[PDB]
């Protein structure tokens, strides 16, 4: 029963969990913001230029977290804390 | 009434607004007829 085997198993499980959670969050947030943008453009085409400014803000808040996940996720698998 | 042949935001819904507007349209046309008849009488 090698310890590093358990280390890697736990790290990979945690990384998979973070990646799945980040994917869920990014997908839902992007979909919701896109729904808002599509409805806004449908009501008035002129607003298409304007709505990008707030819409692109929201994605930035959302994607950031997702891209943070990947980052922190990369920490667990590639350089697992506590690994010997 | 016969029918003759950006997107507006109707609230609460187009149908309720139409139903409320039709009687007021008829009253407006009656009032216009009354005014024009009074002018003709004068």
């Amino acid at each position: 029963l090698d310890p590093n085997a358990i280390i890697t198993a736990g790290a990979l499980i945690g990384g998979g969990l973070i990646m799945g959670g980040g994917a869920i969050g990014a997908g839902i947030g992007d979909g919701i913001a896109g729904n808002a943008l599509i409805s806004g453009i449908a009501r008035q085409p002129e607003a298409q230029g304007r709505l990008f400014t707030p819409f692109f803000i929201t994605v930035g808040l959302v994607e950031a977290a997702y891209f943070i996940n990947l980052a922190f996720m990369a920490l667990f698998v590639f350089a697992t804390p506590g690994l010997q | 009434m016969e029918v003759e042949y950006t997107l507006y935001s109707f609230e609460p819904d187009p149908e309720t607004l139409f139903d409320a507007l039709l009687p007021r349209y008829i009253a407006t046309r009656v009032y216009a007829a009354l005014l024009e008849a009074a002018a003709s009488e004068s």
